This record gives C-alpha cells, structure tokens and sequence, in this order.
C-alpha cells in the first residue's frame, strides 16, 4: 500500500492512505530518500490517516510524499550470525562488515511470556564485588538494576560485571546501548575485540551488539531496547540458551518516550512524562525475563534524573527487578567506590533459606550497624563525637570501618583508583565482615580498610600505615 | 560538659585501674566524674 505524508512535526509523521490502512506497529518505508527511513505506525487517527513515529531524522520530508506499507513491524536479523556484529534499531549492520546473513528475521514487537511460562528457580550469581555479593546479591536468570544519578558509577559497574561475569560465561551475551555515548560503544566494541569476545576472524564471538545512542532522534532511542531485546529472545527460546543481557541505559527508552509523547498529542502525566509511562515500561520489561525455555540474566543501568529517585522513570522501575544496586552521589563524594548505598540496595535472594543464615546474619548485621550509625549522624554533625557514649562510639568506629571495607578497586577503574583491581570470593566477604562486626579489628585504623579486596589485605595495609 | 572528651578520658583510665587492681577506693573531683565512672562503682566511693 502507498500512503502520502500529510504532516511532519519532528519525529511524528502523519501519513494518509487511500486503500488499505496499515495496522498499528507496522513499519512503513518513506519513498524518495538517500537512506532508509522507517516509520512505525502508532495509531489510527481516523479519516484513513495513521500517526507514526520516524526511526531517523525527518528533515527533507515533504507533505504529499509517498510512503509504502512494509506489511509488517520492524523486523531484524536474528540468529548466531548477529554474534560479533554491531546493528541498528532497524537491524542494519553499522560495523562496515557486510550484511548480516541470517536464516530468520524477528519483529521487534512480541508479547511477553505467559504466566505458565514463568520460572521460579533462585540461584545466587556471585560477582566478586563485596557490597553487591554481601548485601544485595544478584541471581542467575534474574533481573538486576543499577540506579545512578549522572556520573556515579553505572557504566563502570556494568563494565566490571562484564569483566567479572560475562567474560567467563558459557552462553551468549547481548549488549544494548540505548541513548548513551557513541564513544562508549566504540570503547567497548574494540575492547571486546581485544579480549576476544568479538572475533572478526572466526565464528567464536560470544556477544551481539545493538546501539541507538545519544545522537539519534527520539523514535530510535525509543525502540533500540526492543531491538537488543529481540536478539536476546532468539537465543533464549530458539536455542534454549543461557543469555546475559546488558543495557545502558534503560532510562533513555522512557525519556525517548517522553520526547515524542506531546507530539503524539497526549495530555502529559506528572513531571511532563507521558501518561503511558508504566504500560510502556511494562510490555517491554516483561519480555526481559527467564522462562522454562531459556535463561536471561539482565543487568540494566538506570539513570536517575537530577538524582531524584522519586522521578516517575526510576520510581516505576523498582517493581521490575529482583535485585537493585542504588548508587549514591553522597557516598561517591566520600571516595567510596562503588558508591553503593548499603541501606537502599536490596535483593529477593537475601533470604536465609537461599544464601544460608551465615550470609543472612552478617548481611543484616552490617546493615543494622550502618543504620545505627546513620541515626547518630545528626548529632555527630553539630557536636562531633565527644559527647558520644563509649558504646555509641564503638558502633561509629565499626560502622566507619565497615563502610570503608565495602569499597573496592575494580580492574576497569584502575586508572582512577591508582590500585590494582580485586575480585573477592563470597566466603571471603562473609568472613571479613564477620570479624569486623565481631570486634576482631577494633585496633586497626579505618584507612587500613579503604580500597582493598580481602580482609587479609586490610591488616597488611595497617602494618604499612604502621 | 561540652569540652570534648575531658571527662570520658579520665573516667576511661579510672575504670582501667580499678579493674587491674589490692583494695579499691576512689574519689572524684568535679561532678562529672561522680556521674560517669559512677554507678558501676558507687559502693566504691
């Protein structure tokens, strides 16, 4: 079918059809252009007109221009031949390595797995990161979220996890760059090549890359997540594969939505966001999941605007995760990295019947002492410690030593910590924290605990501090 | 009070002695001592 462009406003192109109106979600190709311009139908305004969302800049379009119904929704190359390749929202390669020659093609809009298809196995995923492992442990096939205001550690934490987990993972990985920096895509691609997870020589690549960055028009940013998502769904269900899915940043998808929403003509909801915010997050978040057919461990970075976690975007995302790592500017500014807020991160696995009571008791032990320190802080703030009780001052000592021992050097952040990256084994974490709690190091100085791996290194640092 | 750790310091060292030790009897000059290294050792005043 051939329609005609009737109106153009930014990324919202209205096209009229005479015979055969395309259903909603169908991709149309604008005619008469140097490059592909896909339009995704969004709604039937009546009068044989359809309101659509462009997938690329709309400059140059002209009213009356011809548009062709592709007959289906954006469809993209899916299969193992996407492994080691970089692709677009609309599935075209952007790594200058030729066509992605796949047997099948999948449409980016699918329904979420049914209730009966759900899984409930809960396995802990150890990452080697002290704070995460001890207090808000991730889980295989689970949904993890790293909340962070600008420049707090979301990406560095994804990188370190890619390093500590993705690197020795049997099975595939999918990295979906949504609304982030292009240089980062470039930094990663080349790094992936270097460590050999991307091999441009053989078919041994274990990563497929999808990108729709900070330079794309809203509609592209609004759909690349769906695109990375689809790639991952193929490995899960069509190959019963154990997938790893990294997304930086899923907040950008929602923001993209807010960008076009006025153009679609909708009364805004709170904070200027689109009234369809939750459902849009929902039908999308619900496909990022493990099932009986396959496993999807997904780590999603969630940018928090103005640092406000009460913002509709981040606020609505908590409910979709199994584990959350809430990063803090306040902590970061103290020099503690990763800047994880220990009393604000959680994990549905923090259950005695899953991590064992030893783990469950150290974990709750650490939080209780930090919570206690937290209430003393108001008074410590005007009057310092003098007036504090001998007992209270011991919580304070221990809390400040536990707070420091929660920090740790990442390989990925070596250039900034000035120290060699460390990976601490769970039992080493459970332990080191026990002792601290138990008063076995009340003699060491705080600084001994800052930026170290295992407790054994904290004792040493103390000697060096003399 | 409101002089940092003036009192807590002497008290801290005061309890330390009474423990390590020979009969024990004590005197405190300045009400603060009589309120701090106290209760535990009133029957030791």
């Amino acid at each position: 079918t051939t329609g005609r462009i009737v109106a153009v406003i930014g990324a919202v192109v209205d096209v009229q059809f005479d015979e055969g109106l395309p259903p909603i979600l169908n991709a149309l190709e604008v005619q008469g252009r140097e490059t592909r311009l896909v339009l995704e139908v969004a709604q039937h305004l009546g009068e044989s007109t359809v309101r659509t969302i462009a997938m690329d800049g709309t400059e140059g379009l002209v009213r009356g221009q011809k548009v062709l119904d592709s007959g289906a929704p954006i469809r993209i190359p899916v299969g193992p031949e996407t492994l080691g390749r970089i692709m677009n929202v609309i599935g075209e390669p952007i790594d200058e390595r030729g066509p992605i020659k796949t047997k099948q093609f999948a449409a980016i809009h699918a329904e979420a797995p049914e209730f009966v298809e759900m899984s409930v196995e809960q396995e802990i995923l150890v990452t080697g990161i002290k704070v995460v492992d001890l207090l808000a442990p991730y889980a295989k096939g689970g949904k993890i979220g790293l909340f962070g205001g600008a420049g707090v550690g979301k990406t560095v934490l994804i990188m370190e996890l890619i390093n500590n987990v993705a690197k020795a993972h049997g099975g595939y990985s999918v990295f979906a760059g949504v609304g982030e920096r292009t240089r980062e895509g470039n930094d990663l691609y080349h790094e992936m090549i270097e460590s050999g997870v991307i091999n441009l020589k053989d078919a041994t690549s274990k990563v497929a890359l999808v990108y729709g960055q900070m330079n794309e028009p809203p509609g592209a940013r609004a759909r690349v997540a769906l695109t990375g998502l689809t790639v991952a769904e193929y490995f899960r269900d069509q190959e019963g594969q154990d997938v790893l899915l990294f997304i930086d940043n899923i907040f950008r998808f929602t923001q993209a939505g807010s960008e076009v929403s006025a153009l679609l003509g909708r009364i805004p909801s709170a904070v200027g966001y689109q009234p369809t915010l939750a459902t849009d997050m929902g039908t999308m978040q619900e496909r990022i999941t493990t099932t009986k057919k396959g496993s999807i461990t997904s780590v999603q970075a969630i940018y928090v605007p103005a640092d406000d976690l009460t913002d509709p975007a981040p606020a609505t995302t908590f409910a979709h995760l199994d584990a959350t790592t809430v990063l803090s500017r306040a902590i970061a500014e103290l020099g503690i990295y990763p800047a994880v807020d220990p009393l604000d991160s959680t994990s549905r696995i923090m259950d005695p019947n899953i991590v064992g009571s030893e783990h469950y008791d150290v974990a709750r032990g650490v939080q209780k002492i930090l919570q206690d320190y937290k209430s003393l802080q108001d008074i410590i703030a005007i009057l310092g410690m003098d007036e504090l009780s001998e007992e209270d001052k011991l919580t304070v000592s221990r809390a400040r030593k536990i707070q420091r021992f929660l920090s740790q050097p990442f390989q990925v952040a070596e250039v900034f910590t000035g120290h060699l990256g460390k990976l601490v084994p769970l039992k080493e974490t459970i332990k080191g924290f026990q002792q601290i709690l138990a008063g076995e190091y009340d003699h060491l100085p705080e600084q001994a605990f800052y930026m170290v791996g295992p407790i054994e290194e904290a004792v040493a640092k103390a000697d060096k501090l003399a | 009070g409101l002089c940092g750790a003036i009192h807590s310091s002497v008290a801290k060292q005061m309890k330390s002695e009474a423990a390590n030790l020979k009969e024990v009897k004590i005197i405190g000059v300045g009400d603060k001592i009589r309120s701090i290294l106290h209760r535990t050792h009133s029957d030791q005043f």
